[PDB]
């Protein structure tokens, strides 16, 4: 059996430099990482090199428009390999940017 | 200073990040299954219900709301909740609301 859409969705929070400030525990059963080992690390460290430029542009669009839908991209999984994701990022501003909220969906087939 | 929560369109907490303890004093298990309006000051309840109704119509745009939240330490804390709906585009499941809740100054 394979996981559905909801079970393949995890939330993450980032500072404006892309560093993780929060990550939902659901990332562990999907990508192998424990949230605590992601804190303080730039999201960019996990992008597959072939998606890095597209992710730079998606971050630039997010910073100017306040919200963005990324294209399909690869994130390095803990024990090797890359998983395909799509993220909806949203900037939380002080009505000045405070942080970025990501809703991350794993596109790849994940068992269970 | 802040915590994330996920709600159904009625306002029920369906996900609460552990930073809620430092922000409002409650454990996530004390918030889950309860409605956000149950922790809201009676003067702000209708504004909070109207804001949850409207965030659904705004297409993923952020809707902010300031209201008084009753902490576990029996104080009315000013909270600024920035909310937006999320609906997985590969599905037609009912949208849910994502919130970032911060204790802010009314000054
Ligand atoms: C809005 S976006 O450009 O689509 C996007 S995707 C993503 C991300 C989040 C994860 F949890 C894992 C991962 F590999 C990348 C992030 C972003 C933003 O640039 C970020 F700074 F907020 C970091």
């Amino acid at each position: 059996e394979f996981k559905g859409l909801d079970s393949k969705t995890f939330l993450s929070e980032h500072s404006m430099d892309m560093k993780f400030t929060y990550c939902d525990d659901r990332i562990t059963e999907l990508i192998g990482y424990h949230p605590e080992e992601l804190l303080g690390r730039s999201a960019y460290e996990f992008y597959h090199a072939l998606d890095s430029e597209n992710m730079t542009k998606s971050h630039q669009n997010l910073c100017t428009k306040g919200q963005v839908v990324s294209g399909q991209y690869r994130m390095l999984a803990k024990h090797g390999g890359y998983v395909w994701l799509e993220t909806q990022g949203t900037v939380i501003y002080n009505p000045q940017p405070q942080c970025i909220m990501c809703v991350n969906y794993v596109l790849s087939e994940i068992e269970k | 200073t802040r915590f994330i929560s996920r709600h159904n369109i009625e306002g029920i907490f369906t996900f609460v990040d552990h930073r809620c303890v430092a922000t409002v004093g409650y454990q996530p298990q004390e918030l889950l299954g309860k409605n956000i309006v149950e922790f809201c000051h009676p003067e702000d309840q209708q504004l909070l219900r109207d804001s949850f109704q409207q965030v659904v119509k705004l297409k993923g745009q952020v809707l902010s709301v300031m209201f008084r939240f009753r902490s576990k330490n029996q104080e009315w804390l000013w909270m600024r909740t920035s909310s937006f709906t999320f609906q997985n585009p590969y599905s037609d499941e009912i949208e849910y609301i994502i919130c970032t809740n911060t204790n802010v100054k009314n000054s």
